[PDB]
């Protein structure tokens, strides 16, 4: 078809890889040259920092070619590993957001006993459980396949029983709790906005009461708007036959979820007042 | 107070005959002494002139 | 190089390992404790008291002289400063000037202050008997009206209750028109009756930490 | 009145001292020294970094072997390091968590400390049992302790914020001489190359020359506009250097009655709070409150280097006895040894 | 070498005005913030008024407000105080202070039993 239409994709695809590599490197370098940032309450961001650099430099460019190309052109053996890496990296990545979410709930609503509950002994046992479940659900499923048990294209597979458990133990259960925990933070920071403005009666309020609402909306909005349509379609494909969604939508839907990565460094490391430091 | 004024006067008069009895030394007489000390004890300070990187106990 | 020399390096490493083990043990008890300063003014005792899990550790400075420009820099890392506004000449103004110096200090510009206007026996009964307290010292007390949110519990001449809210606003004018929201002030009234004031300190240190976390997350 | 008569006499005595001191001033140190070739630019870099303190550090001291070292932090622990190879030899808990000074013994058997305690403690490093005990406690000052230095294995000099210095006897435990005359808190002291004279600066913008054998002030010096933080005798016994909290340093001459040179710049605004000398005596290292140190040239009064690498206020500074390394401390709890 | 000296004053009727002058030398007058401190006939020491480095910020105790004014002139190194309508309670010894550090906004020692940077006062009495 039109060469210009193919050029459209080439520029858009290239910049997305460029943004993903650039964002994760600068975060990693600032903490890598550890001045004073190094502390207990940053292992959750650093671990998340190097979980999309691998995504953006080991699995992302390969998927770019296949879209542009009309074939695979790498082999069956590589086809059996590529579809495994990109299920595993996403699983571990989407579970770092859950742990960061629970971290702030403990810091705000129980401040005095914070450095008696979150200890380096407990932090390590949490990351291990994150990668342990990621390996089991991705690598040791394709071989010993419940995946694709139901049934020249290499797209991951779903067989109506793997869809329900991957779609509940990865996205639907963490989203339900994450909405409950972030709700009480909004209701407790908003109370401490009328309190401050009522301290004085001969001055002007400088609170900007619509502040928690804007910040929380972006953090929760991106998570919902990027990883949600996918899993929905993922379950919908699994429950019915493999020929249910027109193959002009699944391609766009799949690329939506990866873009969430390129937004993680700005959201979780630029609105925090420890990395900016003026 | 009376004690403070008497005590202050006693120190000042003692310094006048004693502290200002050693002022015969002048900048030319005293300043020149500092140069003599620095010039003689010159090639013994590792901080001033760099020392070989072999005998330095802290490099390696 | 020699038999004794080999044991020398091994001996030092063993001793270092034992030292570093108990340093990690002491790091946890230092992190879990909150420190306070009892600046009661307007014998160097340190008392460790504990409410439930929370251990506190305050210091009282009673042996020094009246020149604080040098030893007040040692309390840079404390959680809060408890200033007891308690005992003729001007006594409210002398305490009023001391507050402003602490509030604007270069090394203490990130520390909150807890106010205890103690000596509740200081009242407006002296207005009509003997010498009045607020008579000539503050000429602006005449044209002042009580806030609409005043809540006299047992109540008394509104005159006493009206005078109470005049003093509170005087400290708030200094503490508001200043640097940004990195520290606040927590005024309170203590009728000099019992030790249920530990509760106020427990409930005020909880807001100090809570608002600190909401600032780095932009909330 | 009778009191007024005494005051008028003091003015006359002040003028005669000024006239004699002004009369002898014939030349300036700059004129004589403006023939010597300037030293080259000096650059250093850290060699050893020491970690293990939990809070800001307030004091340190080198031993008389250029290898061992002691430190004190606002946490309640003293740690003894080995400079050549990063190790710990001791770690002693303290009964009070607010200390302000520490010292070393010429022989290498005792260590002292002080603070808002107002009392000085001495610890016995060489015990046949193995542990570290407390030998004696010295009580009697009415203010916070600032400085203390060992003169003899049985004598030690201390200064406090009650505007008084003293000389103690370790055995008996009572003062043997008391010095009076400052009208402000004494902040630092330094011993002479021998053990017969020492100096002291206080918050009155003044310094004095004392005598252990007989208590009295031989010479009173004036110059700095504000309070004085640090002081250090020159390696000759005929001069010293001082640093005040108005962004200035000065070099007074003990041989005669007056000051010689000043070390000032317009850009610098913060305080000093740290001063020292090199072995030859032609290199002045002075700390500063803007998280950095400088290097000067005492015979030329021209800056010749910097020391960057501390991210919080510099508190202490020391130079090795033989002259091989420079140790620096700060409120970031990261002792760094430079070369 | 730091020294401060005050001049002016005398006996006045219960009503009128006076003026006070202080001369300073030694340090740099531009970089420091001054004060006016008064004693009492046997009643502690209390603060009266203070100015800033430039004639922009002022303050008053409150007991004497709308009657006293303070002015600074950084050309002859002189600090002034002009009075107005004094009462019988306005009789004491007046001093002049100076904050410990040059480039600061907070003073922790202007008033004390002993001050190293305060002059020797002058006596004024309002008799009848
Ligand atoms: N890379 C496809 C996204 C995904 C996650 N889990 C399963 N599929």
């Amino acid at each position: 078809d039109s060469t210009a239409c193919k050029i459209t994709i080439t520029v858009v695809l290239a910049v997305l890889i460029l943004i993903t590599v650039a964002g994760n490197v600068v975060v990693c370098l600032a903490v890598g040259l550890n001045r004073r940032l190094r502390n207990l309450t940053n292992c959750f961001i650093v671990s998340l920092a190097i979980t999309d650099l691998l995504l953006g430099l080991l699995v992302l460019p390969f998927s770019a070619i296949y879209q542009l190309s009309c074939k695979w052109s790498f082999g069956k053996v590589f086809c059996n590993i590529y579809t495994s890496l990109d299920v595993m990296l996403c699983t571990a990545s989407i579970l770092n957001l859950f742990m960061i979410s629970l971290d702030r709930y403990c810091a705000v609503m129980d401040p005095l006993r914070y450095p008696v509950l979150v200890t380096p002994v407990r932090v390590a046992i949490s990351l291990v459980l994150i990668w342990v479940i990621s390996i089991t659900l991705s690598f040791l499923s394709i071989h010993l396949g419940w995946n694709s048990r139901n049934e020249s294209k290499c797209k991951v597979q779903v067989n109506e029983v793997y869809g329900l458990v991957d779609g509940l133990v990865t996205f639907y259960l963490p989203l339900l709790i994450m909405c409950i925990t972030y709700y009480r933070i909004f209701k407790v920071a908003r109370d401490q906005a009328k309190r401050i403005n009522h301290i004085s009666s001969w001055k002007a309020a400088t609170i900007r009461e619509h502040k928690a609402t804007v910040t929380l909306a972006a953090v929760m909005g991106a998570f919902i708007i990027c990883w949600f349509p996918y899993f929905t379609a993922f379950v919908y494909r699994g429950l019915r036959g493999d020929d249910a969604i027109n193959e002009v939508l699944e391609a766009i839907v799949l690329w939506l979820g990866y873009a969430n990565s390129a937004l993680n460094p700005i959201l979780y490391a630029a609105l925090n007042r420890d990395f900016r430091t003026g | 107070n009376n004690t403070a004024s008497i005590a202050q006067a006693r120190k000042l008069v003692e310094q006048l005959k004693m502290e200002a009895n050693i002022d015969r030394i002048k900048v030319s007489k005293a300043a020149a002494d500092l140069m003599a000390y620095c010039e003689a004890h010159a090639k013994e300070d590792p901080l001033l002139t760099p020392v070989p990187a072999s005998e330095n106990p802290f490099r390696e | 190089k020699t038999e004794d020399q080999r044991n020398e390096e091994k001996a030092q490493r063993e001793a270092n390992k034992k030292i570093e083990k108990q340093l990690q043990k002491d790091k946890q008890v230092y992190r879990a404790t909150h420190r306070l300063l009892l600046l009661g003014a307007g014998g160097i005792f340190e008392t460790k008291f504990q409410v439930d899990k929370v251990n506190f550790h305050m210091f009282d400075v009673g042996g020094q002289r009246d020149e604080r420009r040098k030893w007040i820099q040692c309390f840079n890392d404390v959680t809060a400063i408890i200033f007891v506004v308690a005992s003729q000449t001007n006594r409210l103004q002398e305490a009023l000037n001391l507050f402003k110096s602490i509030w604007n200090n270069r090394w203490l510009r990130t520390i909150s202050v807890i106010l205890f206007l103690n000596k509740q026996d200081l009242l407006a009964e002296k207005v009509l008997a003997g010498k009045s307290k607020i008579e000539d010292y503050f000429p602006e007390f005449a044209r002042y009206t009580t806030p609409e949110d005043a809540t006299p519990e047992p109540g008394e001449d509104p005159r006493v209750t009206r005078a109470k809210y005049f003093i509170r606003d005087e400290f708030l004018r200094i503490s508001t028109a200043s640097g940004d929201g990195r520290h606040y002030c927590y005024p309170h009234f203590t009728c000099a009756v019992d030790t249920e004031n530990i509760r106020r300190v427990f409930n005020d240190c909880r807001d100090i930490i809570q608002r600190m976390h909401l600032r780095q997350y932009e909330l | 009145s009778e009191l007024d008569q005494l005051r008028q006499e003091a003015e006359q005595l002040k003028n005669q001292i000024r006239d004699a001191r002004k009369a002898c001033a014939d030349a300036t140190l700059s004129q004589i020294t403006n023939n010597i070739d300037p030293v080259g630019r000096i650059q250093m870099r850290t060699r050893r970094t020491l970690r293990g303190h939990l809070a800001k550090i307030y004091a340190m001291h080198w031993g008389t072997d250029s290898r061992l070292l002691v430190s004190a932090s606002q946490d309640g622990k003293l740690i003894i390091w080995d400079s050549y190879t990063t190790n710990k030899v001791h770690a002693i808990p303290l009964r009070s968590s607010w200390v302000m000074t520490c010292a070393y013994a010429p022989s290498g058997n005792y260590v002292a400390c002080g603070g808002l305690d107002n009392i000085c403690s001495i610890y016995n490093l060489k015990t046949r049992e193995g542990n570290v005990r407390v030998s004696r406690e010295l009580a009697g000052h009415t203010g916070y302790l600032s400085c203390c230095r060992f003169l003899d294995d049985n004598q030690i000099v201390t200064s406090s914020g009650d505007t008084t210095c003293a000389l103690w006897d370790i055995e008996t435990g009572q003062q043997t001489t008391t010095f009076t005359g400052h009208t402000g808190d004494v902040m630092s002291l330094s011993l002479a190359p021998d053990t017969r004279l020492f100096v002291s600066g206080a918050c009155d913008a003044s310094a004095k020359l004392w005598d252990v054998r007989e208590g009295m002030c031989r010479q009173t010096f004036t110059g700095h506009e504000s309070d004085i933080n640090a002081i250090c005798f020159f390696p000759n016994g005929n001069a010293f250097a001082t640093g005040s909290d108005d962004a200035t340093c000065r070099l007074f001459d003990l041989r005669a009655d007056q000051e010689l040179m000043t070390y000032s710049h317009d850009n610098i605004i913060c305080g000093i709070t740290s001063v020292s000398f090199s072995k030859s005596g032609r290199l002045l290292l002075a700390g500063y409150d803007d998280f950095n140190c400088n290097v000067w040239d005492a015979l030329k009064a021209d800056r010749a280097g910097v020391l960057a690498g501390h991210d919080n206020r510099v508190s202490c500074l020391g130079v090795t006895d033989d002259g091989m390394a420079v140790a620096t401390g700060s409120w970031d709890s990261f002792l760094k040894i430079w070369n | 070498q730091v020294q401060l000296q005050e001049s002016g004053g005398g006996l006045v009727q219960p009503g009128g005005s006076l003026r006070l002058s202080c001369a300073a030398s030694g340090f740099t007058f531009s970089n420091y913030k001054m004060n006016w401190v008064r004693q009492a006939p046997g009643k502690g020491l209390e603060w009266v008024s203070d100015i800033s480095q430039s004639g922009a910020s002022i303050s008053y105790t409150g007991s004497v407000k709308g009657r006293f004014t303070i002015s600074r002139d950084n050309a002859k190194n002189t600090l002034y105080l002009q009075m107005n309508s004094l009462k019988p309670e306005d009789t004491a010894v007046y001093y002049c202070a100076r904050c410990p550090a040059p480039f600061t906004r907070d003073c922790f020692d202007v008033t004390s039993t002993t001050y190293a940077y305060r002059g020797q006062g002058t006596q004024v009495t309002v008799s009848s």
